[PDB]
C-alpha cells in the first residue's frame, strides 16, 4: 500500500464525486454476471438466473452497500489493512470457504464500475493508485491461508 | 468458448468501435504501463512515455488484431497464429500480462462506451479476450 | 489450445490407460479430497470416505468422460457440451477446484506410468486438462 | 502450516528415501516443459530450446540443487517461513518482478516429481502434507505484496 500524496489526492478526489452505494451495487452485480460461479457462495439471495434478475435484485444492492462499506474502511486505515480486515479475512476462508482469486475479482468490478462511472475523469495515473487499493484489501483477505 | 450470443456481442461492439479502436488500443496499454509497471519490463526498446508515438502506433496495431479477431471468432486459433508465434514462442510472454491488458481494455471501454458496456456485454468481452489470450500463451503450429 | 504432438500424445497415453482408467480416476479424486478439503463441499450428498463404492463408481464415470475427451479431442465442446451444463450451469463450480483435481489426476499417472510419463508427455497432458477445464467450468448455450 | 505429528514422520521420512538434488533438478526442468514462459525467466542458462536440451542442461540442474536447498531449510524452520524466505522474497519479486503464481507452479512441479520418484508409497495422506509445505513455501515468497 504505496499511496504518495499525489496517489492519496486522487483516490479521495475521485471517490467524493461517486455514490458509493451504487458503486458496490453493480460492482457485485457483474461480479456474479461476468463470473457466474460466484452466484454458489451467494445462495442466501435467491433467484440469481438472468442478467436482469441480479441486477434488479435487493438482497444484491444491500449486500454491495456492506461490501463498500468495509472498503471504505480501509482508506480511512491504509497503515493497518491487515488489521482492519480481520474478522472478514477469518469469515471468508473458514465459514464460507472462498478462494482467494475470487477477491482480486472483486477487486476488477470495483475498478472498471469506477472508470463506468467517472469516464475521462478515471485517468491511467489515477486507476493506479485505486489499483495498488483493490490490491492491497484483496491481500489482506485472502492472508491465511 | 463463446455462446451465440457472445459472439453477437463481439460483432456488435467491435461494430461500434469502427474507427476508433485504434485510440483505446494506446489508452488500454498506457493503463496497463501506468498501473502494472511490470509490464513494462517488455517494450524496454521503444518510448514507453503517456504520450508516445510509438506507444500511439502499437496502440493501433493491438487494435486491428482485436478487430480481426472478432471477424473470424469462430477460427481464433486460425486468424491468429502469427501472433501467437510471436507472444507465445519468440516474445516467452507470462499469462498474467494478458489479464493485465485485458482487464485495462476493459476499463477503456467503460470509460468510452458506458450506455453499451453493460453486464452482459462486460461478460462476452472478457470470455471474448481471455479465448485471445488463451491462443497467444499458447504454441502451436 | 493443442497442437499435432498434443493430439498425438493424449491418444498415445489414453491407449496406455486403457481399463486401468476408473483406478486412476478414483485415485485422483481420493487424493483431492485428502490435500483440498475445500473440495469435499461439492459432494456432501455422497460417502467421501478413503475406501467408498461411491468414489470407485464415480471414478469411473469421470474415467469415461476424459477417454471421451481424448476421442473428440478436435471437438471438445461437441463431446463434453452435457457435462458443461452439469458443471456451470447447475453446480456452477468455482475453477480453481478443476486445477485441483486437474494437478491430482497428473500425480497420479506418474505414480503409475513413470516410464511413460516424460516431460513431453506431462506438457501434452496439462494442456488437455486445461482446455477440458476450460469448456466445463464455460457456459455457452 | 499445521502440520500434526503424523503428518510431520510422512514428510521427513519420504524426503529421507529420496535425492534432493534430482528431485530439485526434475522440477525445474518439468517447470521449463510444462510451462513455456518461465524460459524468459531463465537467460542466464544459455539455450532452453527443447525438451531434449534442457533436461541435459548442466546449468538447470546445478539450479534445482539452489532452489531444493532452500525448500529444505523450510523443512527446518516451519515455524517461520516469512523469515526463512524473506532474503529470496526480495529477490523474486522486487529484483526479478517474478509473477507469485509462478511460485506454486514450482510448487506443483515438485509435489509430482516426488510421486514420479516415490510410485505408490506417495499416498493420498503423503500429497496432503507435501502440498501445504509448498503452499506455504510459494506463500512465503510471495509475502512482500503483500
Ligand atoms: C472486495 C473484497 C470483499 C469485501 C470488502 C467483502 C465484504 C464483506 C462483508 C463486510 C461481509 C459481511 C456483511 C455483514 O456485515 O453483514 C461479507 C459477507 C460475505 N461475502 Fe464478502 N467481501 C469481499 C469479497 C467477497 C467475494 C469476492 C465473495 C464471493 C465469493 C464474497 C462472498 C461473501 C459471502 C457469501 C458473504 C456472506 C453473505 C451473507 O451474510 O449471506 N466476498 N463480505
Ligand atoms: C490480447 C492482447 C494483445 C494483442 C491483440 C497483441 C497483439 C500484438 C501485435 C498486433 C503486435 C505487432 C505484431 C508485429 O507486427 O510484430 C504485437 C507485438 C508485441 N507484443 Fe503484443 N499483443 C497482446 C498482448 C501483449 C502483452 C500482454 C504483452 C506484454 C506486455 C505483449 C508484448 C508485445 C511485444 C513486446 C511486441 C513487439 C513490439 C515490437 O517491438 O514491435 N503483447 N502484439
Ligand atoms: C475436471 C474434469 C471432470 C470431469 C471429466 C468430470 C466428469 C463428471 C461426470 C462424468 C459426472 C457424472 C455425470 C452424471 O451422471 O451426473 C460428474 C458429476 C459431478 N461432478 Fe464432475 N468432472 C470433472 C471435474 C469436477 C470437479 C473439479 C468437481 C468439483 C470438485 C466436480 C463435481 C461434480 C459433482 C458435484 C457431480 C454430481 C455428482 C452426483 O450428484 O452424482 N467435477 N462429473
Ligand atoms: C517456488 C520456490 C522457489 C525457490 C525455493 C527458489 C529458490 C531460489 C534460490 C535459492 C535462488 C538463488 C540461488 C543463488 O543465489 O545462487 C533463486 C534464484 C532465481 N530464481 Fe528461484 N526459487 C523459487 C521459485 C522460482 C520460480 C517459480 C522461478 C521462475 C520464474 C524462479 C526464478 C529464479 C530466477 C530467474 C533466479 C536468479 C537466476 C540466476 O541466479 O541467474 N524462482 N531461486
Amino acid at each position: 500500500v504505496h499511496l504518495t500524496d499525489a496517489e492519496k489526492a486522487a483516490v479521495n478526489g475521485l471517490w467524493g464525486k461517486v455514490n458509493p452505494d451504487d458503486v458496490g451495487g453493480e460492482a457485485l452485480g457483474r461480479l456474479l454476471v461476468v463470473y457466474p460461479w460466484t452466484q454458489r457462495y451467494f445462495d442466501s439471495f435467491g433467484d440469481l438466473s438472468s442478467a436482469s434478475a441480479i441486477m434488479g435484485n435487493p438482497k444484491v444492492k444491500a449486500h454491495g452497500k456492506k461490501v463498500i462499506n468495509a472498503f471504505n474502511d480501509g482508506l480511512k486505515h491504509l497503515d493497518n489493512l491487515k488489521g482492519t480486515f480481520a474478522h472478514l479475512s477469518e469469515l471468508h476462508c473458514d465459514k464460507l470457504h472462498v478462494d482467494p482469486e475470487n477477491f482480486r475479482l472483486l477487486g476488477n468490478m470495483i475498478v472498471i464500475v469506477l472508470g463506468h462511472h467517472l469516464g475521462k475523469e478515471f485517468t491511467p495515473c489515477a486507476q493506479a493508485a485505486f489499483q495498488k487499493v483493490v490490491a492491497g484489501v484483496a491481500s489482506a483477505l485472502a492472508h491465511k491461508y | 468458448v463463446l455462446s451465440a450470443d457472445d459472439k453477437t456481442n463481439i460483432k456488435n461492439c467491435w461494430g461500434k468501435i469502427g474507427g476508433h479502436g485504434g485510440e483505446y488500443g494506446e489508452e488500454a496499454l498506457q493503463r496497463m504501463f501506468a498501473a502494472f509497471p511490470t509490464t513494462k519490463t517488455y517494450f524496454s526498446h521503444i518510448d514507453v512515455s503517456p504520450g508516445s508515438a510509438q506507444v500511439k502506433a502499437h496502440g493501433k496495431k493491438v487494435a486491428d488484431a482485436l478487430a480481426k479477431a472478432a471477424d473470424h471468432v469462430e477460427d481464433l486459433p486460425g486468424a491468429l497464429s502469427t501472433l501467437s508465434d510471436l507472444h507465445a514462442h519468440k516474445l516467452r510472454v507470462d499469462p498474467v500480462n494478458f489479464k493485465f491488458l485485458s482487464h485495462c481494455l476493459l476499463v477503456t471501454l467503460a470509460c468510452h462506451h458506458p450506455g453499451d458496456f453493460t453486464p452482459a456485454m462486460h461478460a462476452s468481452l472478457d470470455k471474448f479476450l481471455a479465448s485471445v489470450s488463451t491462443v497467444l500463451t499458447s504454441k502451436y503450429r
